[PDB]
């Protein structure tokens, strides 16, 4: 039963054990269901957690807002603000 | 030249008045439209008869500019020598915002300028630019809605077309003194022919 012995002349005989096994579709659905609940639990828990960098002053103080283009816009803004500050200083004087 | 502007009918008569409002003075003198704090809906105070949209009237009648684009070629020296022109634009047109297009080296010159709003780096010396970068720069210029664009770079047909697609009311440029600038003046509002193939020789 599920064991086959082959003899070859001039060669060592081979004993092969075989077991055609597969996961049931119910087991696969259970894996999917548990991973979905794990994803929901992790989303809740690690959203409730604190974010070390995105809540820090190193990110928000520089002008970060979660938007991918804040660095270039902040750079152009500070150059324009420097030029406007020179214009203000020349107006006052 | 008659075949280009058919039905010319000469220039304007000396007795033409161009209306009453937005006719004379400068940009900072316009009294209308003014604030109406007594209006329950926030509508402004408009003159009798005149249409509500009046900010477009100054460009057509008085030729006002509010955003100007100076595409300055060269490095630090040329962009530095363009400072009196920028001050002249600021003095002639009060409240104007002047944006500069220049090379990487020339962009650092406008750190010490009080009149420039945006300074942008663009490889003007490349005659065969990247299509994506060229299209992005052209769309940026189109979306800034410049009233007038000036070009110190000697403009051939390609640079004239690039200035043409800017949707600017005034397109002013220096052109090549040779025969290769033929047809560039058709796409430009005003053309200047320098005394040499190098503008920095002056
Ligand atoms: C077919 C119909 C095609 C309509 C194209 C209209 C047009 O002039 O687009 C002008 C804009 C210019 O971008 C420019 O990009 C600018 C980017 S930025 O704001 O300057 O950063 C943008 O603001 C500006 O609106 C835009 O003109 O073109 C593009 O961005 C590329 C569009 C290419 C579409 C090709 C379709 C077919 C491809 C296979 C062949």
């Amino acid at each position: 039963m599920a064991v086959l012995v082959e003899h070859v002349e001039g060669q060592r005989d081979l004993i092969t054990h075989k077991s055609i096994w597969h996961l049931s579709d119910a087991a696969i659905k259970n894996v999917y269901l548990f991973y979905m609940m794990f994803t929901c639990w992790g989303c809740c828990v690690f959203g409730a957690a604190k974010d070390p960098y995105y809540d820090s002053e190193q990110y928000r103080g520089d002008g970060g807002d979660g938007t991918g283009h804040w660095v270039y816009e902040k750079q152009e803004d500070i150059e324009e603000a420097g030029r406007a500050a020179l214009w203000r200083e020349e107006l006052i004087e | 030249n008659p075949w280009l502007d058919l039905f010319y009918d000469g220039e304007d008569e000396p007795e033409t008045e161009y209306g009453s409002m937005f006719s004379d003075g400068k940009q900072d003198e316009d009294p209308y439209p003014r604030d109406n704090p007594e209006n329950p809906y926030g509508f402004l105070k408009f003159p009798q008869g005149y249409a509500v949209e009046m900010a477009s009237l100054g460009s057509k009648v008085r030729g006002d500019v509010r955003r100007c684009c100076c595409v300055v070629s060269g490095g630090v020296y040329d962009n530095l020598l363009f400072f009196p022109a920028i001050q002249l634009i600021k003095d002639r047109y009060p409240g104007v915002q002047i944006d500069i297009i220049t090379s990487a080296r020339g962009k650092q010159t406008y750190e010490m300028n009080k009149n420039v709003r945006w300074a942008t780096v663009y490889d003007l010396d490349d005659n065969f630019p990247d299509p994506a970068e060229y299209t992005d720069m052209l769309g940026l210029l189109k979306n800034r809605y410049y009233d007038m664009v000036l070009s110190t770079k000697l403009a051939g047909l390609g640079h004239a077309a690039f200035l043409f697609m800017t949707t600017a009311r005034d397109r002013v440029s220096y052109v090549y003194p040779n025969v290769n600038a033929a047809g560039a003046g058709l796409l430009l509002s005003e053309t200047f022919t320098p005394d040499s193939m190098n503008l920095s020789e002056g």
